[PDB]
């Protein structure tokens, strides 16, 4: 069993990570303003997709980059590459005790499509 | 000396033994990291300060802006591909009036070295990382900073491969400074979002320091 | 100090908070629920919103051996040994809960190197164990140990 | 959402499975009892300003018909000259030990200990208090009822 | 089913009775008593102080005094009459002001000016708000609801020995011309803790989850 | 044995602790002295809570006459001494309070016995 | 009677959740909170258990669960198609699992959350492909239209 | 002998690791304690007789000055009728509550004891024992010794 | 302040011994050697010193050891009733559920006032 | 009503054909090897042992080839023909004497010779066998019911590598004349295990407590 | 100075100022402590080995029999009606070739101290008291004592008045030996039943020794 | 890009069987039945089946069960190396500090591959 170890080298170097997977993704399935769910996938030995962030509904701000899933890059699998989003929800719809006294208040944190749907 | 100065040693002897990066890389990365600090990052927020131009390339693209205080995510660390943790997608969040952000990474240490530095010890304890995302409020509160409760506290979880840098308002009191004065009171902790800058504070708030059995 | 004496005691009470202490040992599948089995197979590094107590936060100076750690971890995703995504996931979950809050931060960082090379076949356990060793002699024997000890 | 239930039930469950090192004690010998334990064992468990403690959604809770009666009891007690209200306090708040104390409920507190100053200030036997209780289980298991609690 | 509690509740309160320790009918007057009360008095008086200066400074100076004139005699208002034995009879009144703000705690117990008040609210009882409220209490009130600006000094009264206290909060902007009635409407049992400020339009204490009993009163 | 009528008779139409009014005698302290906290054993009852021990603070009032807690939860209320008032600046007493709350503060009473001029 | 002795049996069984400890709970603590005993205590194989003290326990049979047939079944082809050595096995599944798991999950659950995981850590199948694969599963039975041997489709 | 004795102490340490589910107490709502829970609260603490344990390597100890004169004061007090020994035994192996009882050392709770009896029995007000304990900690501290204990 | 009689006991035990001096005052024993008795589940909040693992157990009454007050009274300063006192065996399988056949023999003998038996 | 591991064990065996690791005819291939498993081969190894001195002899030096005389060979029997991948192919028989008695565990895991003697027992797995055995062997044994004086050696067979063990018990009195069968009868799965001893009248382990499944093979 | 000692301190002179007991009472219970041991429990088991019809008494009448041994459980404690602790109740349990008894007190530590001398530590475990009730097999094996499964072993919980020694049956290998040499055998532990005597062994078997801070 | 090579082993086993297919391939024991020899406390990090109990501890070598490569090298895919492994006897007394003399023929046996042992 032979492990190659230029590979990501090869592709990254002179231009970054994750710049060197752009384009890869396709047509995004979603777009800046779109209210989107958080499905709850299974997390099974890893994800990178809170569980506090599991069943809530935010607003996607920005179409962060491209990228293979960290389920996918963790273990070694780049093959599939999926757009990345920044999503916003409002503290009051995460914490059930958050106080009306900060209305306003805020998360934002990114997510990959995959675990999206259309809210 | 400890179990882990004896696994240390015998970890990069083999790496080196077996050719999976050299000595040279080694050193090559210490005085890369040596390097690294929250300069470069207070320098970005004053000229945003100064040029209201360049404040929105900051908003819209950290990468490029980065550039101008000298940190090319790209090629200034020895990879030429950013570093393997921390990447190449900078973000800038900007504070107003009416927005304050403060910056976690829940699921580890996620810290934008190439252009901050080394992450505080606090910011990747558990409890910073379990409590700021649920009760921002409080925990400002115990790093001595209080906003209105009109304000949008906003906490940005880092949890994918974007690093983010606050930019806070300019502060009252600083008429007519010049960029070094006004980057002199972005500190680590400004850039953070677990304080402000303020005229005449040019470090971080004094808190207690645990020692290093073998330091620096 | 008095004074000192009163915050010793605040945070030894702590260690006599009473509780209804249930040690686990193999239970039988009928005694796992689905939240059981939920809790069970979480990855250990999502901590987001877990109750936890107001700490009065320290800074901590690098030791010179975490320096060290660092640069070889991120050195091995330089050369493409693995990639952050990689040692994240070794490191910071597959470790599993006990070591991941029981051991330090760079502990963590530190046994995953050593991981790396033993699940990539870059070295054997044995060469690993037998480095050990001589490394644990090699302190013992006043030779020294790289820039932490002189001989 | 049954999804955010499953979520705070998970962020609940977690907690339960916070590792440590649990060190059981099984009467340690003096010389295993440092003055910090000794002082941390011979406190009033009563005595709980400053230690550090998490956030919680606090709630309002109905009053249980006994509790009301332990209040009115307790009062009454010290109405008529059994016991002050300090004296209460201390056997309650303190005398019942650090297990008791944060184990068992407010209000159930309140009623052991009005049972205890009766036996301890020799108004009723232990004796009396023990056949007291068989006789108010034998009256529900006979269907006779219990005060306002059950109809028979 | 009746519980262990109702059990033992039965048993201590007949073998009172059977001892002669107290009566039927004292059991009975006392928990009459305890009905009655409420926090409507307090917030009386904090009304009557917003519109009499001269009174404003007898609460301040003296609480039992002041309680009075709002119908409340620590000493004789209890059916022992010579006040409850649990709340004693020194009643003490903290004026908040535009840069003081009080919020009150037993931290070894509940201690609560029950006379004035009524009975003290669940939270307030528990080990947690004992705990914390005196160390952190800009985070405990801010989870509450309420911030108050960094200069304005915050003081956390803890209910240790004999005396009682009520918080006389600053009278709310947006109640001009405003009736006693209407002023005591919106100082809530809340706002006479200090765990909120009174508010035009808010009359009730902020809505919270409510853990229901197994047979309640 | 026990005397259930002492504290009615004392008490009724006076109130607690207005029927222990004088018998303190002169008071050691006044309004504005500067005392500190004796850590006195605490074995078996207080009501002096640990976190205020050795802390120095500012008497702002002699609030009544009252035998203490410590003696009077065990029935004895043959001796009187003064209470006081006392206001403890925060920052005294948790080292990790923040200098941006610096004018907050912790009131609570404390008996004469537990009192030394700081 | 046979409803005091179970009481009293129950009885004693709680107070057990009731011993008094000094608990002491670990939030990633400094490397010079660690001694060498802590050191090895924490980088133990969970597995070697020979010689710690525990109790009596009245020792008991258990009926086999028809995924545990199946789940030993798995693991077995699996070694015998050469996906892995019975020694590989053993390592991820009594050692690698941690502590935590290693005591508070089951036997077989062990058994069967290795299997998982060595099909995803020598790259089978992705852990997208696993993930995807359960949801599946929940769909099937959700849906009504059975699991395998363990639930039948819906009927009529 | 070296690595023998840092293999016992792994054997003993890795027992503080043993994984549970540790559920805190603080002060739950009535709801919360079932029947079982209630008589396990409410147990009296020296019943242990059948609780499962585990085996232990069984060791004697010396006697400590202090001890002995522990247990001289605790029968002579019942030797002139301050108490009986079943007094001694509800209120020393009972009434110090389950944490004090499992934590504390054997000896430590007939000492606590007998200062208990003086006390609640009114023989010394608390006063004078906390007044006793301040002028014996400054009489050692002075250099002028204390008893057989310390030599001045 | 309440006066306590620190005689009584020494003037009513003094060249007798304790339980000797409460010899006779239970009158008439319930129960007799060889009676089968069953344990009562008494409520024993406070104190007790019928072990919990002997409740609702049978056993047989091998001795009438003595009388006195029963531990529940004396613990409280209450000795105005004496009971007597009976040396019970209870066969290990009877207390035991695990207990081993190999093992049928073993037995468990322990004292406990009258209060608690009633016949089995 | 499917709990998480049935539906875990669901996807992994699907995506295990799906990939081609194994068919769906090797996994009922693997179930029907294991339902042809029981203590019956071992029982009788001990049987013929006792019968017959020559291959005592042979079952206390070579295992393996003396479990061939019961039908059951370790490298050929399994499906793989390499021996189970988990029990591997060396067998050792521990022959009991008047001077030596074996108890088997696995402090490891659970190590058990399955293709002579079958599925190991719940208890057998338990990390409380697991920690107890090796170290007060005595007391668990007599938890057993069992006991053996104090001058005789109980020697305790930790299989923590390749080797699996059964215990050859000594002939017990009362069985003279015996047959085969009559012999191998009173050698039940605890006897092979050591944490019991056969006994004539006895073809049956102890009977203790089963702890249900949910859903049962 | 341990707080134990400074409270024994306090306790002491607080009693003996308010008259509860005398200094000289103190002094004459711990001379009356140090008069106590094993050896007159050990003369008795010897002297009924060698008169059947004192074996008889010891087993009818403890409290008789003890007399013979200078024992006397209600004159011989200074209070003269027995110890407070102690009782007057001793029972005296003979081992046979059918019967073997061990002692306990699983709600404390009663010992029959005044024939006796003071319990060893183990003796007052909590370890100690919870199993063996129930595992007595187990724990007497643990010390080394083993019986054979068709001998009766009887668990004696004293957890009244009564208090209990141990009369085991006589080893073989004693014939014609004096009651010197009998009563050498019988260690504290043979009278406790977690041993039997055996020619040869005059002290219980060796185990670690837990040191005092400030030993008597 | 990694392929396992998912037939080696069968190839190997097949008809020979585990360890029986390792046989010969360690070469010369170092040590033979009757040998005294110490457990060498070797790192036990990450993997092991070397009981900690045993470390430290001398026993004594009654048989050459057969050869095979370390459980240490085979958990993790590293078979290239083969050793001889070890059936050693302990007495109880030299692993337990409180094991009792009256069963001091007591016993416990187990296996251990070549590199944990050194001539006591
Ligand atoms: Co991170
Ligand atoms: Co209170
Ligand atoms: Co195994
Ligand atoms: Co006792």
């Amino acid at each position: 069993p032979v492990w190659d170890r230029t590979h990501h080298a090869k592709m990254a170097t002179g231009i970054g990570d994750p710049q060197c997977f752009k384009g890869m993704a396709g047509k995004s399935k979603f777009n800046v303003g779109d209210r989107v769910r958080i499905k709850d996938l299974p997390d099974l030995f890893y994800t990178r997709t809170m569980t506090y962030t599991r069943g809530a509904t935010g607003t996607i701000v920005r179409l962060v980059y491209e990228s293979p899933a960290a389920e996918d890059e963790a273990f070694g699998n780049e093959e599939n590459v999926e757009w990345f989003y920044s999503i916003v929800f409002a503290q009051k719809d995460l914490w059930p005790e958050y106080s009306d006294t900060f209305a306003n208040d805020t998360l934002e944190t990114e997510i990959p499509e995959r675990y999206l749907e259309k809210a | 000396v400890s179990d882990f100065e004896i696994l240390e040693m015998a970890v990069r002897e083999l790496a080196i033994e077996k050719g999976l990066f050299s000595a040279e890389d080694h050193r090559v990365w210490k005085d890369y990291v040596h390097t690294l600090g929250p300069l470069p990052a207070a320098r970005l927020v004053a000229k945003a300060w100064l040029d209201p131009e360049y404040k929105k390339l900051c908003i819209e693209d950290g990468v490029e802006a980065s550039k101008a205080v000298g940190v090319n995510w790209v090629t200034s660390p020895p990879t030429q591909f950013g570093t393997p943790s921390d990447y190449c997608n900078l973000r800038v969040l900007a504070d107003s009036p009416t927005l304050k952000h403060v910056v976690v990474c829940t699921l580890c240490s996620c810290y934008p070295r190439p252009i901050l530095g080394q992450s505080p010890e606090w910011y990747r304890s558990p409890n910073y990382r379990r409590r700021l995302v649920r009760w921002p409020r409080q925990v400002l509160a115990e790093f001595g900073l209080q906003l209105p409760s009109e304000v949008q506290i906003r906490v940005a979880d880092s949890n994918q491969k974007t690093r983010y840098i606050v930019m806070p308002v300019r502060p009252e009191g600083t008429d007519g400074w010049t960029e070094d004065q006004l980057a002199e009171i972005v500190t680590r902790d400004c850039l953070i979002g677990v304080a402000v800058p303020k005229p005449g504070i040019t470090v971080n708030a004094k808190r207690p320091v645990l020692k290093a059995n073998r330091p620096v | 100090s008095i004074r000192e004496e009163v915050h010793r005691h605040l945070g030894t009470v702590a260690l006599m908070q009473p509780a209804l202490h249930q040690q686990t040992h193999a239970p039988a599948p009928t005694e796992i629920t689905h939240t059981l089995f939920r809790a069970y197979t979480r990855v250990p590094h999502d901590v987001g919103g877990e109750a936890d107590v107001p700490i009065e936060y320290h800074e901590k100076e690098e030791e010179i051996w975490e320096l060290n750690t660092f640069a070889t971890c991120e050195c091995l995703a330089w050369r493409g040994v693995w990639t952050a995504e990689e040692r994240r996931r070794k490191q910071n979950c597959d470790v599993g809960q006990t070591v991941y809050l029981g051991m330090p931060y760079y502990g963590r960082w530190l046994l995953t190197a050593a991981r790396i090379l033993v699940d990539k076949q870059f070295v054997t356990l044995t060469e690993l164990h037998n480095k050990i060793v001589e490394m644990r002699e090699r302190v013992a024997s006043g030779q020294g140990l790289g820039e932490y000890l002189p001989p």
